């Protein structure tokens, strides 16, 4: 280099 | 589920040399705040220090070569404790995020809603593919109990950006590279957000 926050 | 349950379950897992914590404090109404940054959400920590040059900034990085998706804490159990004073020490905070997926996308939550649609509708108007989430929308970003939310003021701006439209912004996507190998699409990207924000916060 791992992409998911409410 | 994260493999971690809070900031202190991760410290006391994790070697220190495989995250780091950063901050920028400059004084600005405005916070600017990357929990998820380095391998973790890719291209979140070279958005955050670019904005950093006229704003506070907060960032949490995974620095791992491989695996630092078991460093992503969800926002509503991020409680780590520079975060914490960062948060609410600011009136407002700008959330930076990324999720899964191949087609460009910027999808904006938040409590601040009418900031929030003026931010999508100058992306729009700039040519950048955002879209509005509103309240009942999953990761809408508007608990209490999110991180971006512990301000002074609980106005917050969510921006959670796909991983396609991320990569769109860096020569080479790893964390070595990313930050040397931004390119014009980065900065047409980020000097829209400077405009919206000197314009939007006054
Ligand atoms: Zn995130």
């Amino acid at each position: 280099e791992x992409x998911x926050x409410x | 589920e994260d493999v971690y349950q809070n900031f202190e379950e991760l410290k006391n897992n994790e070697d220190p040399s495989d995250y780091g914590v950063v901050t920028k404090e400059t004084g600005s109404p405005v916070l600017v705040l990357a929990i998820h940054g380095g391998g973790i959400e890719g291209g979140t920590s070279e958005v955050a220090r670019e904005l950093s040059k006229e704003y506070s900034m907060y960032l949490f990085e995974g620095l791992k070569s491989a695996g630092n998706s078991v460093l992503h804490i969800t926002s509503t159990h991020f409680d780590e404790p520079r975060a914490l004073k960062m948060t609410g020490n600011h009136e407002y905070v700008i959330s930076l995020h990324g999720y899964a997926e191949e087609d460009q996308q910027i999808e904006v939550g938040g409590t601040d809603r009418v900031r929030a649609a003026d931010l999508v509708e100058k992306l729009q108007h700039a040519g950048f593919p955002a879209v509005l989430l509103n309240m009942d929308h999953p990761h809408a970003g508007v608990s209490p109990n999110n991180i971006a939310n512990k301000s002074k003021t609980g106005l917050s701006i969510q921006i959670e950006m796909s991983t396609g439209f991320r990569k769109s912004l860096f020569g080479i996507f790893s964390l070595k590279s990313r930050a040397v190998t931004q390119n014009e699409r980065f900065y047409e990207f980020t000097e829209v957000m400077f405009r919206f924000l000197k314009n939007s916060y006054l």
